[PDB]
């Protein structure tokens, strides 16, 4: 049965096993799908391949699962990927050949068979994040997701080094293979001998780029308390550059780990190996694109795990609750007392607007920038806490702990590779979701110069340093401020009493002003709330008895986001105007808001 | 101990703007307006490397008008204990 | 006295920066791009004369890749070596390099992967042929630099390419060239034109016009003295935004050589050492 | 402006020009395979409607070097990088549809 020494992978025997499957498939998948096209895909797809001649079969994984044979093949594949894929490719070429032979003369004629076709299997396994993985799996197919942080330029790789001799010269050149290049001392032509310097022409050596992508992985499903790990994957070959930064991509690849020399002078290696991803298939696949979507693209991941349909019903049910507009605002801040209209305006900030690209441009998004001030200790902090907690993409920052740069483009020295590396500052990150700004009134004048660009543009143009570009960051703005008073004090111009540029001021969507009338008569109540807990010391019954959702909220938010696209029609128009009329009777932006 | 001849008179008078590589290395007469002109510092130009790991002194080098490059490999190593010039023992010039 | 530099031109195609691949290394290439951050020209070796006093010095060659050292072999003699040095500033081939870090052309940028600049060294008389913040075409001479190496293209042929035989515009345009000739035939559209500038705005027309005209000509050139400036600077004062120019300008974002300078706090990084200020808007509004 | 009609006939002639420019647009770009868009753009930049039109006409004349494959995800270009551009030069010369179309 031959073998592979440790792989327990019988040389061939899986070539048959596969060959059967490859030749014969149809949909056994529909069985797992429960069904509810007839023909086998593999042959057809493969023919398309032959005609187009694109090689690069990305397979499925799992079609094998579930099909007999190749059931085990699924397993061994997950286990011992590299060898497996090699065998796979071999069988593939052989099959292409055997196919052409059926066709007798095919594609003029036999060259194409000599060309290399390669497997780019995808969809392999449900992998739990990264941080989860054990050393137990050093090399396995693994699934990943999340936006693309940064990507190195192509880095050349001589599979084939290039050498020459002082004499005669002869140009012979050694392939790297294993990661060291062992050069011959002497000599080729003369040979001789002669201990004649064998020169290495670096301009003449081969180069692979296999590029480098800093990956910010979102597995979601966050066990906590972990913070998102960043990843880096070497790609290779045609895969290189096929990815724009920031893409949300599904890619699969081989777990990998490497030691790295510590001294940079001495031969010493660091033990404590450093892990990377080998990057097999992404989700050339680039050229294929929606040809991937063929076979229908896996029934859209079976709805992508939409809510308990029942839960959805619960949503649509709660929608009926007339109080819902209020009830939600209640559910929003359990800890916080009164100040509802705040909680409300925020709630809208969660529901904010709708994006419009026009024909092009357009792109008002849904963005809403709320500012709030008042007497301090308002809990004014606490809220930002809450939102930040809720907000998936949000970030919380302090005035003066800041300047116009840290929000963008650190462009720091990577120094891991001893490279310089572009680091998204705070804002680019915050693109999407909302931003939590402490001490807005206190920000550096340099800082917030940023803002006007953001607020207006809703994007950001950095021409600075090595790369000049306008990056889009779309995110909501929540800013806190203390009147100079710090009680803004009665009368005064409030607009004065807030400090700030009356323009930049005017920019903020929602201007919330907090104040205290000393309702006696409030403090009592607030003190009751507050005074509670107390009991229970172990957190229990915060707002009881009152009706509030908990996580249902989060989901509901998510769904409403996903599925809703309101359109005001004509109705609003009239009154809508009359309003802003009375207002200027104030600014247009007010209307826009 | 020494006397340097200034000679005299060689038109030519290659102007300013007009000079080529053909003009290089050969004596050339010219005239023109004095722009910003340097302060004085004593000549005797020599650059050298105290390194880091490979101990010292890598010896004096004479560089360069004006490169100071690149000082590739010396003294153990040559890396990663790589080189840092020292204030001590590097000849300078100012001249004109 | 022998120095020869040969420059091909009239290559049939143009390669994008991102289009670069390791297969094309060491072969000449074709790239046009946006110039950034030029560097002062510094002499080179080409061939350097350096060897020891033992027994004979200043053998002339190499230091080819940036090293810059050293005499490679057959030292000293007879001190045969190793040894090191000694370099004759009397004998070597200086050149050039001014080098430059050029950026990919803006319009091209595939969303959203964003621009990536590369560096190229100007050797030979092609040196200084460059201008910063300029679209320019170059002959590849591409190759590489160690880093492990990092490719860096080189340039034999510096072309600033990137008017008119209005024909050759038409010839160039040719396909529509049919179509809007009608427009030339057409009339009033000075209205329709005017009836097109900033659809955004109600009225605001005198502006809409003004922008339009601003886009238009009026000719360089006297030679007495000033080439008569064709350009026209437009000022628009107003009660503040709600459209400020908060409208009009942004709108004017759509145009060639178009420099939207948000605010005047920059501070004149515009014209830094590209006129972010200006040279980029050359034949355009900042 | 009958200048327009002049431009019309002129472009009609520039068909051939395009063949010669495309032919050898491949060849002075030592690739002979490519991103159809790309070279389409370079040659375009020499002189889009006209450009794509030429893309078409050449495809028709030389449905050997050139194939266009619509795939899910789009129509992929196929280009035989080994095709003989001299023969293709004379063939482009002769079949303009013999310039009869």
């Amino acid at each position: 049965l031959r073998i592979i020494w440790g792989t327990n992978v019988s040389i061939q025997e899986c070539t048959t096993n596969f060959r059967n499957f490859l030749m014969s498939f149809k949909y056994k998948f529909r069985k797992i799908l429960d069904e509810r096209d007839e023909e086998l895909y593999y042959i057809k797809q493969l023919n398309e391949m032959r005609e187009l001649g694109t090689s690069n079969l990305n397979l499925d994984a799992r079609n094998l699962l579930a099909y007999k044979q190749t059931e085990d093949l699924y397993h061994q594949l997950l286990n011992y990927p590299q060898e497996v894929i090699s065998i796979m490719d071999q069988t593939i070429k052989d099959c292409m050949v055997s196919l052409i032979v059926d066709n007798n003369l095919d594609y003029d004629l036999d060259e194409i068979e000599t060309k290399f076709y390669k497997v780019r299997p995808y969809n392999v396994g449900s992998c739990k994040g990264m941080r989860e993985l054990n050393p137990n799996d050093i090399d396995k197919l693994i699934n990943l997701k999340g936006l693309v942080l940064r990507s190195t330029p192509v880095i050349p790789d001589m599979k084939v080094a290039f050498f020459k001799c002082n004499v005669c010269d002869h140009t012979m050149a050694v392939e790297i293979d294993r990661g060291v290049i062992q050069e011959p001392a002497r000599c080729e032509r003369i040979d001789c001998n002669e201990p004649n310097s064998m020169s290495l022409i670096h301009n003449r050596c081969s180069f692979a780029d296999k590029q480098v992508i800093k990956l910010q992985e979102t597995p979601d499903f966050v066990p906590d308390g972990q913070t998102p790990h960043s990843i880096s994957l070497c790609v290779y070959d045609e895969l290189v550059d096929s990815c724009r930064a920031g893409d949300r991509i599904e890619v699969t690849g081989t777990f990998r780990s490497i030691p790295i020399r510590a001294n940079s002078r001495q031969r010493v290696l660091k033990s404590l190996y450093k892990t990377y991803v080998d990057v097999v298939h992404v989700k050339t696949s680039t050229i294929e694109q929606e040809l991937m979507q063929n076979k229908v693209d896996h029934n859209e991941v079976e709805e992508v795990r939409q809510i308990t349909d029942q839960d959805l019903a619960k949503i649509r049910e709660v929608a009926a609750r007339e109080d819902l507009y209020s009830l939600l605002a209640r559910s929003i801040a359990p800890s916080i007392y009164e100040l509802e209209d705040v909680k409300k305006g925020i709630l809208l900030q969660l529901f904010g607007g709708t994006n419009k690209t026009f024909t092009k441009g357009g792109r008002y998004r849904g963005d809403i920038n709320i500012l709030l001030c008042g007497d301090p200790s308002t809990s004014k902090s606490q809220i930002l806490q809450y939102v930040h907690k809720i907000t998936p993409r949000g970030v919380y920052t302090s005035g003066k702990g800041s300047s116009a740069v840290g929000l963008t483009a650190y462009i720091t020295r990577d120094v891991d590779t001893k490279q310089l590396v572009l680091e998204s500052g705070a804002l680019v990150l915050s693109d999407g979701g909302v931003c939590c700004i402490d001490e807005f009134d206190k920000m550096s004048d340099s800082t917030r110069s940023v803002l006007h660009e953001v607020m207006e543009q809703q994007t950001i143009s950095i021409a600075k340093a090595g790369i000049i570009t306008t990056l889009n960051a779309r995110s909501s703005i929540l800013a806190s401020a203390n009147p100079i008073g710090s009680r803004y004090n009665p009368n005064l111009p409030v607009t004065e009493n807030i400090d700030l540029p009356p323009p930049l001021l005017s920019r903020f969507d929602l201007v919330y002003l907090v104040l205290d009338k000393v309702d006696e008569k409030n403090d009592r109540e607030l003190a009751k709330h507050l005074t509670n807990l107390y009991l229970e010391d172990k957190p229990e019954h915060i707002s009881q008895d009152d009706v509030l959702p908990v996580e249902f909220l989060t989901m509901y938010i998510s769904y409403a986001k996903e599925h809703i696209h309101p359109i005001i029609t004509e109705a609003a128009k009239t009154e809508l105007v009359r309003a802003y009329v009375g207002m200027r009777k104030a600014t247009t932006r007010q209307l826009e808001s | 101990s020494e006397i340097h001849v200034r000679i005299s008179d060689f038109p030519t008078i290659y102007s300013l703007r007009e000079l080529r590589e053909s003009n290089l290395s050969s004596l050339v007469r010219v005239t023109g307006v004095v722009t910003r002109r340097t302060g004085v510092f004593p000549q005797l130009k020599y650059v050298k490397f105290n390194c880091l790991k490979c101990g010292s002194i890598l010896g004096p080098f004479f560089q360069d008008s004006n490169e100071e490059i690149r000082i590739s490999f010396c003294t153990n190593c040559k890396s990663k204990g790589p080189f840092r010039v020292n204030g001590e023992k590097t000849v300078y010039r100012n001249y004109q | 006295e022998r120095v020869f530099q040969i420059s091909f031109f009239n290559l049939p195609t143009v390669h994008r920066i991102r289009d670069i691949r390791s297969e094309k290394i060491g072969s000449l290439l074709s790239i046009s791009g946006t110039v950034t951050r030029t560097s002062e020209v510094r002499p080179e070796l080409y061939k350097a004369s350096f060897t020891c006093d033992m027994c004979r010095a200043i053998v002339d060659n190499v230091e080819q890749s940036f090293k810059y050292t050293e005499p490679t072999f057959c030292p000293n003699p007879s001190c045969e070596n190793r040894a090191f040095w000694t370099l004759n500033v009397t004998r070597s081939r200086f050149l050039d390099w001014q080098k430059v870090r050029i950026q990919e052309n803006a319009n091209e940028i595939p969303t959203g992967s964003m621009p990536r600049t590369l560096d190229v060294i100007l050797r030979g008389d092609s040196v200084e042929r460059a201008k910063p913040g300029d679209r320019c075409k170059f002959t590849g001479v591409e190759i590489v630099v160690p880093d492990t190496y990092k490719i860096s293209f080189l340039a034999c042929h510096v072309i600033s390419i990137g008017r008119d035989q209005e024909v050759f515009l038409n010839s160039l345009s040719s396909d529509e060239i049919n179509e809007l000739k009608e427009m030339v035939k057409d009339e009033h559209i000075y209205d329709k034109l005017v009836r097109s500038i900033a659809p955004a705005v109600f009225g605001h027309e005198a502006v809409k016009k003004g922008i339009l005209l601003q886009m238009l000509g009026g000719v360089h050139k006297t030679v007495e003295g000033i080439k008569l400036r064709g350009d026209i600077n437009i000022c628009v004062v107003g009660d503040p935004s709600t459209s400020k120019s908060q409208f009009l300008k942004y709108v004017v974002g759509f145009a060639p050589r178009s420099v939207y300078t948000s605010g005047k706090a920059s501070s004149a990084a515009g014209l830094t050492a590209e006129a972010g200020a200006l040279m980029l808007a050359d034949n355009g509004i900042c | 402006s009958q200048r327009q009609k002049r431009y019309q006939q002129f472009l009609a002639m520039k068909m051939t020009q395009v063949f010669d420019i495309l032919f050898s647009l491949t060849r002075g770009q030592p690739y002979t395979e490519t991103y159809l868009s790309s070279l389409i753009v370079d040659s375009l930049q020499d002189s889009t409607k006209e450009a794509s039109e030429i893309l078409a006409g050449l495809q028709g004349i030389l449905p050997m070097d050139i194939s266009v494959h619509q795939v899910d995800g789009g129509l992929k270009v196929y280009r035989w990088n080994s095709l003989d551009k001299n023969r293709f030069s004379k063939l482009l010369q002769i079949h303009k549809s013999k310039q009869q179309d």
